[PDB]
């Protein structure tokens, strides 16, 4: 059973522009660890499964966080931290082109159809159950806590918005393009760690580690 | 995967 | 309106391993005109906008395809010239990696679900009818479009399929996979066509470029 | 987009 009442309640109890970026990821790498632990029944995995999934699927699953906490701001995203990155900054950085894509491909995306952290913890819940990561012990059990998140997901959405049938698929098309800007992400950071001239904390350093 | 680890835990 | 049956009708309408790979999909690129011609509406979008749909989503437009069509081979994909390529001859050629993933993150699972033309033809259009791509005169009509293909999509399954109400989001959630197999699948296409040892022919040759 | 344009036509 998968009630979205517990995964709201997941993301309620965790509530150089580059280098401080990478700041407020490495902070809110130990944050996704707890939220991780209170999603129902992730827990229960196996633990070498539980690493799987977190690692496949860290980028992703911040990515979504930091979008939608940023629905209110202009032009820009609201860091872990504190601080604002407005996107003149990101251009400023060498990092405008990824930057563009996470206002006009998430952020906004979010703020019109007026994402909520219900919705939001579903997607994310659906992005941590992610059967094809590569060695999990037992795929069939990752997709099948996946199918009842998006089962409960569809739920929610047809109940709190019954004028919009569309919106539970809407939340779930926003996925591939979290997953390109995923990866695209993931390319500058071994990028930044293979120059050598950025500072990266010892998680996120962790995380990018074979 | 030293810290994640540990985390897990 | 968008009716499955046309979305359908367009499908069954068109129906060095690396080079004989790259023949294929160069064959198919001209065969992807003529089915995005159509799906409904597609011919009525401003041409330079149809233009860069097929730029954007040609690869994953072919993936999809060939995936699907490989349904019934062991451990392999068949090709559009007739040729099978097996899984130990794509290792054979340096190309393992990417090829096992489209081999279980795609085939074997159309294969496991037993997904129907329609749907294919559905999550193709769905692909094709891409808001985020670059450039787009007006990317609210092509949101508009993508809208009316997964509701039909939906109604589609629920009618078809009543045993299983998750189909229509395990379909969706069958995207990311692509859209990440898909930038893989040009990362070596880019390379190929740097090193210059594969032959590449014209129009597989012209959606690499700029 | 020479080929592509052709195409489309
Ligand atoms: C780590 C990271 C890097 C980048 C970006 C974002 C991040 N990440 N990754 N996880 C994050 C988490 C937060 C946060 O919670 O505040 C902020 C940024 C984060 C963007 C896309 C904003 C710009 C491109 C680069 C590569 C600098
Ligand atoms: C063009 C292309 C390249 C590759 C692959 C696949 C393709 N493409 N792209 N469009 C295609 C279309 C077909 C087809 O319809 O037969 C076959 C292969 C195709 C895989 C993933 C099978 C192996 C990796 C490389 C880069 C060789
Ligand atoms: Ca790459
Ligand atoms: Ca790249």
């Amino acid at each position: 059973d998968m009630p979205v009442e517990r995964i709201l309640e997941a993301e309620l109890a965790v509530e150089d522009p580059v280098t401080n970026i990478c700041q407020a990821a490495d902070k809110q790498l130990f944050t996704l660890v707890e939220w991780a632990k209170r999603i129902p029944h992730f827990s229960e995995l196996p633990l070498d499964d539980q690493v799987i999934l977190l690692r496949a699927g860290w980028n992703e699953l911040l990515i979504a966080s930091f979008s939608h906490r940023s629905i209110a701001v202009k032009d820009g995203i609201l860091l872990a931290t504190g601080l604002h990155v407005h996107r003149n900054s990101a251009h400023s950085a060498g990092v405008g082109a990824i930057f563009d894509r996470v206002l006009t491909e998430l952020v906004s995306k979010m703020r019109d159809m007026q994402m909520d952290k219900t919705e939001l913890g579903c997607l994310r819940a659906i992005v941590l159950f992610n059967p094809d990561s590569k060695g999990l012990s037992n795929p069939a059990e990752v997709e099948a806590l996946r199918e009842k998140v998006y089962a409960s997901l569809e739920a929610y959405c047809k109940h709190k918005y019954p004028e919009q049938p569309g919106r539970f698929a809407k939340l779930l098309l926003r996925l591939p393009a979290l997953r390109s800007i995923g990866l695209k992400c993931l390319e500058h950071l071994f990028f930044f760690k293979l120059i050598g001239d950025t500072p990266i904390d010892t998680f996120l350093m962790e995380m990018l580690e074979a | 995967h030293k810290i994640l680890h540990r985390l897990l835990q």
